[PDB]
């Protein structure tokens, strides 16, 4: 309706594209460090065996 | 004389408006200090605006 | 009066898209008809200066 | 009774969450230190066995 500057609107798609960056970190962090816990049981890991 | 009517009806319409602005923003103040989030001077200040 | 027209009508749309309280909108609301006052008034004077 | 913004509320709510969401994960970071003596005596951990 032309209410509000565009340089708002701008400001606030770059804010959700950003959050959903850090989103995307924060998933990578989680991914990385469930490589060394993939075995179900905490009797049956690699470093345990040994 | 005729106009003079005239705008006479259309001042009473605006403090109208006005009054009931006023009251409005009393309820939002004296709520807020009931749930504790405003002192008594903003409670004050509301009340003579009214 | 366009232009207190106008702000009334961002207010009101931000009000119902959820970023701004009831009583913002009742100031918006006075304005506009304090506005409309001024103008009959305006053009009252310019009945009687004729 | 609708003297308040609703954004407002919006945000109140989120920030609630978001304490949660980092009470969790320090209450997580204070299991992780505390799994690796589990509430045994000085004596009796597993290094100075060693």
């Amino acid at each position: 309706a032309n209410l509000i500057g565009r340089e708002e609107l701008q400001h606030a798609r770059d804010a959700v594209t950003s959050a959903q960056a850090q989103l995307d970190v924060a998933i990578q962090q989680y991914n990385a460090n469930q490589a060394m816990i993939l075995g179900t049981k905490l009797e049956d890991q690699p470093a345990v065996q040994q | 004389s005729f106009n003079n009517i005239n705008a006479s009806i259309s001042s009473i319409n605006a403090y109208k408006q006005a009054v009931v602005s006023a009251q409005s923003s009393l309820d939002a103040m004296e709520a807020g200090y009931s749930v504790g989030t405003r002192t008594i001077v903003d409670v004050l200040d509301a009340t003579t605006t009214l | 009066k366009e232009a207190i027209y106008r702000q009334l009508d961002q207010t009101t749309q931000r009000f119902n898209v959820g970023l701004v309280a009831i009583t913002d909108v009742q100031n918006a609301r006075a304005q506009y008809d304090t506005v409309l006052a001024n103008e009959l008034t305006a053009r009252n004077n310019l009945d009687n200066a004729v």
